[PDB]
């Protein structure tokens, strides 16, 4: 209960829903021999739903009114009750391999720029180099405040205008 | 009373049909 | 040959478009022909007198059908 | 021998040197990036094979090679589909209940949910109910078993590889010379002896020895793995005979002439099975005899190497008369130097063979339990008439192709296409009329019905129960062909198909094929098709004519095919090009199609399909057309409205994918409009002012962001456009009639 | 009529009068270059405005401009 | 086969080797981890 | 040597059987352009106007209602057959007008002698801004 | 057009008592289209009939005089 919220594992909408969803494979399944091999992959639904249902209430998600977990989208919140792998943990693991990405695709611009044509290294991506500059990129936070503090990250005011 | 009935067709039958040949003559004047 | 009044150029247009353009750069009165900026203040004003009395007139309407056709 | 084998050994070192160099063929690729325009130039000018060169040779051996690629291509899918067959169906299944249990060919894994997409089609099997027919295929053929289809899944792979084999080998090893490609009297006796004649041949040969016994004993209600195999029906005669007892006189009859008593098993029976609702097969194999018999007598026409036959160079400069000046002369002569004349006529005939067989496989059904699957009969009238007006716009593309690269006004004075040019005012002035008289007195008609139905006016429609418009020759031409096994074909059992009239095939407690009424909405529709149809000819048919030039630009030869324009001058020139003209008709050959598919949708749904009790047959949508297909409220509510609302509650269910793909189709139409309405000089400035941005964080790329071209940026928009126009009425189609047929 | 000036970035490469469909451009003598030659406009009556001159000039920021300006029955292209 | 090598170095088959690459590191995920809606320990 | 050639319409038109994209009203009205060329043999071209004509030895005469149709016919007679040909400009009171090579020299070589018209001795970057030009009379451009 | 579909849909929820019905299916697309576009838009359309017409016949003229002009924008 954090915005008129309630836990998933307190709330009965949320059993309900489970039921339902248990209701509508147990009737998909009562047509089928128990041992052949649609009705084991329903079971195996079956199990995949009920795993899942436990650990969504066993992690402490909140649902509403309708019986669906929701996402505390603000730190202080969701640090202070418990909510930080909802949306921030998540955060920083989609932003370091953002940033890896954006630093890979960088450092191999950068490393292929002074060649004598650049042009065919990127439609033939010269794969020993993008795949060293893959494997050392890992530590790219650190080279990048690294490279800010410089001003090597940015570039003056050498670049192209039009008309101030 | 009689007015919808004689107001709407002189105001859509009558005077754009005044409007659809006053202001037409105009267009292709031979300017002096 | 006539219509564009505002505009000389527009008034030697052989074709179609004369009439187009005659109603679409109307009120652009700084691109009329022997426009100055003292015409140009004074066409502004008296649109603005224009748009007020049809705002007014539309408003008339709106009580008078309301009050004769309504309940 | 004028006409022999003759080809030059080794013209092409097989080497993956070149794949190392995208942009070989062409002169201006060759060099490399420098902007992103190269990259969509590469994939644009792969496949024009007459810009590469001018070398017509070359170019014939790059398009008989890329034809080897295609039909490799074309031997992996259905070899897949025939191993999807085996592998992954309920046909084993389907064969013991063809009315009970959906016909499923593709099965989903189950990781992210998307195991709901494996839905009960029946048969202790869990699947995507697949309506692309193939097991309807599958039983007329006699196939009987998942071995069978395993097999020719291997032979399959094996053809395939035998045609990946022969394009290497006819470009690389052994490729052939430029006047092997011009005997065309050649081609075409082989064409029509070969292909056509001695294939349904085969086929007639195929369905005589296998299909006939294997269906007739499964018509009669046998297992199918106690029905003999079809080897045991080659070596046994005996087995023949007790099927149809004149095999017991061998080939005989047809060598002593006594075919009527092949009238066992080779019959003009007509009409359907009511056993399964399909063609007899004794019909369509006496069909394949004809058929057969008919193109082997075609293809001995033409002169090759002796004296006897025709040439078709003296077939055309004979025929010319007053009225056309020089007549046929020069057309050989350019149906033999240009392959885009050869590909304007057969994208224009095999388009209309495709819309052919899609009216003629709904009317004559000719497979076992075929009609009664609706989704089946839904989705293959819809797929053939797509693939036919695809077809249809790239015969009118490819013509102007012709009129602009291969046209030579030396060769071509006075003959048909020369005079043709010269009246091409009167052509589309005449058509203009046509197009706008049909669009009035063919629309109006919806406006003015939905007018008076909207007025209180029910009355003053037009309308069945109002002001009719009686399709008068279409009923009269039902009549005669209903009347037919009376006088003018007596030797046919029945009607040619049902919906001329009777009385109705029943299978399943599934209406197979009843008659088909024409009223009122009947006449309608089809002048909305006349119209539509004219305005697409309109499009395209302008964009041939004028490709050269036009009063607007004299000199649009020059310019080329696929050019943007001419600038804003004199008075704006957007959209002068050929390729603009097929570009703005293939909007209306989807205009026109969607119309035609929504028609068929409807009607069937209205007065063919639906459950049978032997009680006053219910239909589908209640028997509406005639009654609610006067107005385009009628088409919103009843049709668009009302049969939509098994596509959209969908969810949780396995016809799911189909509610997606109804919203991300409706996206990517959408997405085309941002494509078709914007312009490149703002998405060229958008564009600089991010490479500003790549340019201050030192990521701006060595290979220069463009915007898109303005006839790739039409391309764009027109591709996503027809996509995402033909997947929502895809996943609405399928998703009504999964579910209600 | 339309409005085409050149300008004194011109190198002379006559491309502009090659492309021209209406000869509304030809070419002038002049010292500001090495080819000695500099384009003109005398034939603005004349000029649709298609801009095809400006799709061949060679000079960056293009020498040869054309200013879409008034439409006359030269200007607007037309057999009627 | 060093023309085959730049012929697998370049833009669209790199493009569908990494594709695959990342789509099949994230299927095999999704199949040992299923339904991660929440960061859980 | 050259002075400025006359028109007869007593020369040939090339051999023809006519097309729907001849000329209109404004042809009899406004005016219409005819070419003149002086043909080695007799040869076969692509009519501007949809078809094809053949050519015949000696003086041709062709006519016209655009100077783009004219010099489209020019421009695929000097580069595909290498002939020198010239068009004209007819009005309907039977005044005629030499239009193409004005000096004789065609417009892409210089003849020495012709004026520079339209010509602006600054670079196009330099023009003033549209501030500058505002209440002239006239809408106008800031290149003037 | 999005501020006035979200306006048009909550308060329709909200005046026909069931703001669940809109909690639950504002999330995701699909319900934004069919239950509000499809669902609110039947006595729409059923303004004219082959049975009749009522008072919004108008307004099923003037959704489909919309839906023409539209188009002809294309
Ligand atoms: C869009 C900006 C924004 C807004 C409107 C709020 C809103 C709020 N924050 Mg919050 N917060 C934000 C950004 C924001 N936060 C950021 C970026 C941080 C740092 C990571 C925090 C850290 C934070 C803490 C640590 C706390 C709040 C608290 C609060 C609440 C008072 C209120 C719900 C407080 C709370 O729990 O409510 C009483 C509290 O203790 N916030
Ligand atoms: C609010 C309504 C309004 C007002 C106040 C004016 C006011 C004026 N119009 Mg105008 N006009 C209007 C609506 C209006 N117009 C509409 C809807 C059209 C059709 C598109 C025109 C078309 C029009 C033309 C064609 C011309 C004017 C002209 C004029 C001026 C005399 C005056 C300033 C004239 C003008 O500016 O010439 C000096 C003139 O020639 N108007
Ligand atoms: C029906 C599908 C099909 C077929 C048969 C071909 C056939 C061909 N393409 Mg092509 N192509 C296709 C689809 C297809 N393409 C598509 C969808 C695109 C993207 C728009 C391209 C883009 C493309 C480019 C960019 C190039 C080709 C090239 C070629 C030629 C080289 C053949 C070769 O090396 O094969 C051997 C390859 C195998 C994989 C063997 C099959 C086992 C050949 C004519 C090249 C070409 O035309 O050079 C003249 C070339 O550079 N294609
Ligand atoms: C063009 C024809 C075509 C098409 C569209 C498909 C499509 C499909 N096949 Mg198939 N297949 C084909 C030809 C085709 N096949 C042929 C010719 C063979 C014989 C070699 C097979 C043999 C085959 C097998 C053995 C299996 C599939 C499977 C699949 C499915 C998943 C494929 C996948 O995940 O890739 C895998 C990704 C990479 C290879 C990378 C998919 C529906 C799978 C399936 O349906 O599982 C239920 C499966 O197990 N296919
Ligand atoms: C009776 C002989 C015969 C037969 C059956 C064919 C059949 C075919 N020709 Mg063809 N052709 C022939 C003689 C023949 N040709 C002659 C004599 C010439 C020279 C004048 C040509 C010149 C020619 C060209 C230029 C082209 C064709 C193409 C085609 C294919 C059309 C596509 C189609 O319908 O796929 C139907 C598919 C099948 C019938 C699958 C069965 C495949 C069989 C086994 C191969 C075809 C039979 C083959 C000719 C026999 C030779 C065997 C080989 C070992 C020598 C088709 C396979 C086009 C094509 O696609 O090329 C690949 C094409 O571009 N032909
Ligand atoms: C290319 C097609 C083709 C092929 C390969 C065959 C092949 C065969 N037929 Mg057959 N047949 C065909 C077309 C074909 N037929 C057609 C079109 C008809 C209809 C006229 C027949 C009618 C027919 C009869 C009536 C009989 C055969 C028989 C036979 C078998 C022996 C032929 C013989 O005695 O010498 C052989 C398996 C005989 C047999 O024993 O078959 C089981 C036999 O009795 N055929
Ligand atoms: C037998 C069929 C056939 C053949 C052989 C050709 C052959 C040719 N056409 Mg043609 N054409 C055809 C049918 C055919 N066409 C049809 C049916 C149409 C109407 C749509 C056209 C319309 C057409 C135009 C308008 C043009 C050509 C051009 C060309 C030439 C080059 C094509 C090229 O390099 O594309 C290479 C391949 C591509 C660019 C890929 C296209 C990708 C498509 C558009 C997207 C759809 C793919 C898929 C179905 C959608 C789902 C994908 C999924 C990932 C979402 C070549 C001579 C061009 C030409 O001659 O230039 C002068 C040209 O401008 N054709
Ligand atoms: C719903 C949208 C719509 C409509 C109505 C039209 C209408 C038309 N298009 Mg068009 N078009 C559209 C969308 C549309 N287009 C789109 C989206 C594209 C994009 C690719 C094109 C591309 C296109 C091309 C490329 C061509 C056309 C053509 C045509 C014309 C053929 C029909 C005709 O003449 O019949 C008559 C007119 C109608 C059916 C329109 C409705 C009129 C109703 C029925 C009655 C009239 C109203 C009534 C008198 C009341 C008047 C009230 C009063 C106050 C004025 C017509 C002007 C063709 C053309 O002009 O040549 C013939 C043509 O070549 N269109
Ligand atoms: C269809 C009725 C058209 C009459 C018909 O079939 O063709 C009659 C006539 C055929 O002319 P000939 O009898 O000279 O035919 C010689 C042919 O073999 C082609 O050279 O064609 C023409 O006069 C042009 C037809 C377009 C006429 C436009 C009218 C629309
Ligand atoms: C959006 C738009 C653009 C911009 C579209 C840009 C130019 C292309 C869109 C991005 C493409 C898809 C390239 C992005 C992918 C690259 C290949 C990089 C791939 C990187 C990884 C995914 C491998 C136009 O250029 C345009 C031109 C004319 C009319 C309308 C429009 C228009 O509507
Ligand atoms: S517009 Fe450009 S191209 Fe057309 S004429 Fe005038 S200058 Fe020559
Ligand atoms: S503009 Fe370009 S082309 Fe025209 S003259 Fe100056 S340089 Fe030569």
């Amino acid at each position: 209960d954090i915005a008129g919220l309630t836990p998933c594992s307190e709330s009965k909408a949320y059993a309900k829903l489970e039921k339902k969803e248990l209701k509508t494979l147990e009737k998909r399944l009562k047509q089928y021999e128990a041992d052949s091999a649609p009705a084991v992959a329903l079971k195996a639904t079956m199990e995949r739903t009920k795993a899942r249902f436990a650990n969504y209430a066993k992690a402490g998600l909140l649902c509403g009114n309708d019986g669906l977990p929701h996402l505390i989208a603000d730190p202080g919140l969701a640090l202070k009750y418990g909510h930080a792998g909802e949306v921030f943990i998540p955060t920083f693991g989609f932003l370091y391999v953002a940033g890896y990405i954006g630093y890979v695709g960088r450092q191999y611009l950068i490393a292929v720029k002074g060649e004598a044509k650049p042009t065919d290294k990127e439609i033939i991506i010269d794969v020993p180099l993008a795949t060293k500059l893959a494997w050392q990129g890992a530590g790219w936070p650190l080279a990048a405040v690294q490279e800010l503090q410089r001003g090597t990250l940015l570039e003056k005011e050498e670049n192209i205008t039009v008309s101030p | 009373s009689w007015a919808p009935s004689v107001f709407v067709p002189l105001t859509g039958l009558v005077l754009p049909a005044i409007a659809m040949a006053t202001l037409f003559v105009y267009i292709e004047k031979e300017a002096p | 040959k006539l219509f564009p009044k505002f505009s000389q150029g527009l008034a030697q247009d052989p074709t179609t478009r004369r009439i187009w353009y005659g109603l679409a750069m109307a009120h652009d009165f700084e691109s009329h022909d022997g426009m100055t900026e003292e015409n140009l203040y004074q066409k502004i004003f008296a649109s603005h007198f224009g748009q007020l009395s049809i705002i007014f007139l539309w408003t008339s309407g709106n009580l008078f059908h309301v009050a004769w056709q309504g309940n | 021998k004028k006409v022999k084998i003759a080809v030059d050994r080794n013209p092409v070192e097989t080497s993956f040197e070149k794949w190392a160099k995208p942009g070989h063929f062409s002169r201006t690729l060759s060099k490399g990036p420098n902007t992103t325009t190269w990259i969509w130039n590469l994939h644009a000018d792969a496949h024009d094979f007459d810009s590469h060169t001018s070398d017509l040779e070359e170019i014939s051996r790059k398009v008989f090679s890329a034809h080897f690629g295609q039909l490799g291509i074309i031997f992996i899918w259905l070899s897949g589909m025939y191993f999807h067959g085996a592998r992954f169906s309920n046909y084993e299944a389907w064969l013991s209940d063809p009315t009970h249990i959906k016909p499923s060919a593709q099965v989903v894994w189950p990781i992210v949910g998307q195991e709901i997409l494996n839905g009960d089609v029946g048969g202790g099997f869990q699947g995507i109910q697949i309506t692309s027919g193939f097991f309807q295929l599958w039983r007329a053929s006699g196939i009987t078993s998942e071995l069978q289809l395993y097999t020719t899944a291997i032979g399959g792979l094996v053809m395939a590889a035998a045609m990946f084999f022969a394009g290497w080998f006819h470009y690389h090893k052994a490729a052939p010379k430029l006047e092997w490609f011009q005997n065309v009297e050649s081609m075409l006796n082989h064409h029509l002896g070969g292909l056509l004649g001695l294939g349904s041949l085969a086929w007639a040969g195929h369905q005589i020895h296998v299909s006939l016994p294997v269906n007739k004993l499964l018509d009669a209600g046998v297992d199918p793995k106690e029905i003999p195999l079809p080897h045991d029906l080659l070596l046994n005669r005996a087995i023949m005979a007790d099927l149809y007892p004149s095999f017991a006189k061998g080939i005989a009859p047809f060598f002593t002439l006594n075919w009527s008593e092949y009238s066992d098993f080779l019959t003009f029976k007509g009409g359907l099975n009511p056993v399964t609702g399909g063609l007899w097969l004794s019909d369509t194999a006496h069909h394949h005899v004809a058929i057969a018999v008919l193109f082997l007598v075609a293809g001995h026409m033409y002169r090759t190497n002796w004296g006897i036959g025709h040439s078709m160079k003296e077939i055309l400069e004979a025929h010319r008369g007053p009225f056309t000046g020089e007549g046929h002369v020069g057309l050989y002569e350019i149906l033999t130097t240009s392959w885009h004349a050869q590909l304007a006529i057969n994208l224009a005939l095999f388009g209309s063979l495709s819309i052919i067989v899609a009216h003629h496989m709904y009317a004559m059904p000719p497979y076992p339990y075929l009609a009664t699957d609706y989704g089946t009969q839904l989705s293959l009238f819809t797929h053939h008439t797509w693939i036919g007006g695809f077809c249809i716009v790239g015969a009118g593309a490819h013509a102007a192709i012709f009129m602009v690269r291969d046209y030579d006004p030396t060769n071509n004075y006075n003959n048909l296409l020369d005079r043709v040019i010269r009246h091409r005012d009167a052509i589309i002035s005449h058509l203009n009329w046509v197009c706008i008289f049909l669009g009035f007195h063919s629309f109006g008609l919806y406006i003015h019905n939905d007018t008076m139905s909207a007025l209180g006016r029910p009355q003053d429609m037009f309308s069945d129960t109002a002001i009719q418009l009686q399709p008068v020759f279409a009923q009269w031409i039902q009549n005669t062909h209903f009347l037919a096994p009376q006088l003018t074909a007596p030797n046919a059992l029945a009607a040619t198909s049902l919906t001329w009239g009777g009385d109705l095939v029943a299978v399943g407690g599934k209406v197979a094929m009843m008659p088909i009424s024409l009223g009122t909405s009947d006449f309608m529709v089809h002048h909305i098709h006349a119209f539509t149809i004219h305005v697409t000819v309109l499009i395209l048919l302008k964009g041939v004519l004028f490709a050269r030039s036009s009063r607007l630009i004299p000199d649009k030869a020059n310019l080329g095919f696929r050019f943007p324009c001419d600038g804003p001058g004199r008075g704006g020139t957007c959209q002068v090009s050929a390729w603009d003209h097929v570009f703005l008709g293939l909007f209306w050959m989807y205009n026109s199609l969607s119309i035609v598919i929504f028609h068929f949708s409807w009607k069937m749904q209205s007065d063919v399909w639906g459950t049978v009790t032997a009680s006053g047959v219910s239909h589908i949508t209640g028997g509406n057309f005639a009654q609610s297909a006067n107005t385009i409220n009628g088409w919103l509510r009843d049709f668009l409205w009302a049969q939509s609302s098994q596509v959209i509650q969908s969810y949780g269910s396995a016809l799911s994918a189909y509610g997606l793909i109804f919203l991300g189709a409706h996206f990517v139409w959408a997405f085309s409009l941002m494509f078709l309405f914007s312009g490149r000089g703002y998405w060229q400035e958008l564009i600089e002012s991010i490479v500003w941005a790549h340019n201050k964080l030192k990521v701006a790329p060595a290979i220069q962001p463009r915007a898109l071209s303005i006839t790739q940026g039409r391309a764009v928009g027109v591709a996503h456009y027809l996509l995402g126009g033909i997947a929502t009425t895809w996943s609405f189609f399928l998703a009504r009639i999964i579910s209600v047929g | 009529a339309h409005i085409v000036k050149i300008y004194d970035t011109c190198i002379g490469c006559t491309q502009c009068v090659r492309a021209c469909p209406l000869d509304v451009l030809e070419m002038v003598p002049w010292d500001g270059c090495k080819a000695s030659q500099m384009a003109s406009a005398p034939r603005t009556e004349d000029c649709v405005g298609c801009k095809r001159c400006e799709t061949a000039c060679p000079t960056d920021f293009l020498s040869v401009r054309v200013y879409l300006g008034s439409e006359s029955t030269r200007s607007m292209g037309l057999s009627y | 086969m060093k023309d085959f090598t730049t012929y697998l170095s370049t833009a669209p088959v790199i493009a569908t080797i990494w594709f695959t690459f990342t789509a099949g590191l994230l299927i095999e995920i999704n199949r040992y981890f299923p339904d991660p809606l929440v960061f859980s320990f | 040597a050259w002075t400025v050639p006359t028109l007869n319409p007593d020369t040939p038109s090339p051999i023809f059987g006519g097309s729907t994209g001849g000329l209109l009203r404004k042809a009899q009205t406004e005016e219409f352009y005819v070419i003149t060329w002086e043909a080695k043999k007799e040869q076969i071209f692509e009519m501007p106007t949809g078809g094809a004509a053949i050519m015949r030895q000696g003086p041709n005469l062709l006519k016209f209602g655009k100077k783009e149709q004219c010099l489209a016919l020019t421009t695929q007679l000097r580069n595909k057959f290498k002939l020198t040909p010239c068009f004209y400009r007819v009005f309907p009171d039977g005044k005629v007008q030499y239009l193409h090579p004005a000096d004789g020299v065609y417009p892409e070589k210089v003849n020495a002698g012709r004026v520079g018209a339209n010509q602006n001795m600054r670079r196009i970057g330099q023009n003033v801004n549209p501030i500058k030009v505002k209440f002239s009379g006239r809408m106008m451009s800031p290149a003037e | 057009g999005w501020v006035t579909f979200y306006w048009h849909w909550k308060h329709l929820t909200l005046w026909q008592g069931n703001v669940a019905q809109f909690d639950e299916s504002s999330t995701y697309l699909m319900g934004w289209l069919r239950d509000y576009l499809w669902l609110n838009s039947s006595q729409l359309i059923n303004g004219y009939n082959p049975f009749g017409m009522n008072s919004l016949s108008v307004w099923a003229w003037t959704f489909l005089f919309g839906h023409l002009i539209y188009a002809t924008g294309f």
